[PDB]
């Protein structure tokens, strides 16, 4: 199933993924795409920020369902 | 806006710019550079700021945009009062419109003082 990412700069990303699918793969994923460490992702979906080892099922992301992809920061 | 040196201290030396302040660094190695948690730490007690990328979307209430590029920090100011809500407004990802009213109140020197010191054990203070 497909679903979205949005990124800081307004940019949206597709990703192909499954609901079983743990929110590091999902982070190995944008990373393919966008070039972002999985270290300095953080992913947030309904106000809360996703923990790794979760699924997409764990926080009932479906399909076509939009994440936030913000970033850990430092420097110078 | 501001932009720093580059000396290791630069992103408290953005903090303390948005709440008028300096700060004096011993040397600040990059363990212990300034980074998104500690910036908002400092954002609960005066939340002014988006932290974000060359790019990435200012809360529309935001006085300044501190922003984290290739590992050098700086601000810029931009269009709002100062006058965000929460952590998706730090973050650059609410739904907030441009809203009047009261200026700021910025950290005070003090309590900057203690965040600052404490984050680079002893190394970086305010002035
Ligand atoms: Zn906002």
């Amino acid at each position: 199933m497909q679903i979205f990412v949005k990124t800081l700069t307004g940019k949206t990303i597709t990703l192909e993924v499954e609901p079983s699918d743990t929110i590091e793969n999902v982070k190995a994923k944008i990373q393919d795409k966008e070039g972002i460490p999985p270290d300095q992702q953080r992913l947030i979906f309904a106000g809360k920020q996703l923990e790794d080892g979760r699924t997409l099922s764990d926080y009932n992301i479906q399909k076509e369902s939009t994440l936030h992809l913000v970033l850990r920061l430092r420097g110078x | 806006g501001y932009n720093p040196p580059g000396d290791g201290a630069c992103g408290y030396r953005c903090l303390a710019f948005m709440n008028g302040a300096t700060v004096v660094s011993a040397g600040c190695s990059s363990d212990l550079w300034c980074d998104d948690e500690l910036a908002y730490r400092v954002f609960q007690l005066s939340p002014t700021f988006t932290v974000t990328i060359p790019g990435g979307r200012v809360c529309p209430n935001a006085k300044y945009a501190m922003i984290c590029d290739k590992q050098h920090w700086r601000v810029k100011r931009a269009k709002g009062v100062g006058l965000c809500l929460d952590e998706s407004c730090f973050r650059g990802i609410c739904n907030c419109q441009r809203m009047s009213g009261p200026p700021p109140a910025p950290v005070s020197a003090a309590v900057l003082d203690h965040i600052l010191e404490a984050a680079t054990f002893g190394n970086v203070r305010v002035v």
